[PDB]
């Protein structure tokens, strides 16, 4: 997908 | 003075998550990228679907318009930015130089210059009509989260995990600037007011601030959401009441006074963490986008 939909752990 | 925005249209549409949504500058569109590989574009007005534009192979972080509303930007993890033309649907130009995933963009002023952060902690400058790498500004030592031009394109700022906020000569790439406060929370969104004299900065503590970036001085502070894991956009919003507008990771859509830092609304409906909002520019309007639970679109609308 996409890393800001993923956010940060 | 309370804003009263009411939910007017759901857009529905993408496949996975959405990453961000943006107004045009016009006001006649919005378009919304997605981790689907995907950009949208709908009125700005009814909601009504208009088109898809696609080709990148990998999931989208951000899209921006340029200022006379006929160019889009896109940020993938396919490592590149994409330049289209919204009426033929046409990819312009792909922007290769990042050696990670691109997080976010955004043209300047002039609309001759996008600004891209990406996973491979570096800020670039390139230049829209060949597409060519400009600058590669070596601004943080973690993911950059958001970049944006100041009101003349003169100034840009940028935000990371690192903790730190920076200020950066377009012209000249030396860093001008760092900002940041008392705790080291990673910043998750940064942008200049619509003014130039403020930049607006959420940190991943359920924090939003308003900063005097001249002075370095934090002037505002806005609480109450739930912002811990994802960078979520933050607006000024202008044609009404003057509010701070942003999403929370508790699924609600947040609206703060912007010179007593009150709570003045929350808007509900989504299911999943409202990863973004956007102000429409001449009307009341609010546009809300949600994470992979959700997948939809919001409009909002206002009196005031």
């Amino acid at each position: 997908g996409a890393a800001r939909s993923e956010g940060f752990s | 003075v309370k804003p009263n925005y009411a939910l007017k249209f759901t857009l529905a549409g993408h496949t996975k998550a959405v990453s961000s949504v943006k107004f045009s500058p016009n006001g006649e569109w919005l378009a919304s990228s997605s981790a689907d590989k995907l950009i949208k574009i709908w009125g700005a007005y009814d909601g009504k679907f208009e088109k898809t534009i696609s080709g990148h192979k990998l999931g989208i972080s951000d899209v921006a318009w340029s200022s006379d509303s006929n160019l889009l930007v896109s940020a993938s993890d396919d490592k590149t930015l994409k330049i289209w033309d919204v009426s033929s649907g046409k990819c312009l130009k792909t922007l290769k130089g990042h050696s990670n995933y691109v997080f976010c963009c955004n043209f300047n002023p002039q609309s001759n210059l996008i600004v891209s952060g990406s996973f491979d902690e570096s800020v670039r400058i390139w230049d829209v009509k060949t597409g060519k790498c400009l600058k590669t500004l070596p601004a943080h030592s973690d993911p950059v989260s958001a970049v944006h031009f100041n009101r003349d394109g003169s100034l840009i700022v940028s935000s990371s995990y690192d903790g730190l906020c920076r200020i950066w000569d377009t012209a000249s790439g030396q860093c001008l600037k760092t900002l940041i406060d008392d705790d080291n929370p990673p910043v998750s969104f940064v942008k200049f007011s619509p003014n130039g004299k403020y930049i607006l900065a959420a940190t991943l503590d359920n924090t939003l601030k308003l900063w005097d970036y001249s002075k370095g001085k934090c002037l505002k502070t806005y609480t109450g959401h739930k912002n811990e894991k994802y960078c979520i956009f933050a607006n000024f919003s202008v044609t009404g009441g003057k509010w701070i507008v942003s999403g929370s990771e508790d699924n609600l859509v947040y609206i703060w006074n912007l010179q007593t830092k009150e709570i003045v609304q929350k808007l509900q409906g989504h299911t999943d963490v409202v990863i973004s909002t956007a102000c429409h520019p001449t009307e009341n309007i609010i546009a809300s986008a949600a994470l992979e639970n959700d997948k939809t679109i919001k409009l909002w609308k206002s009196d005031c």
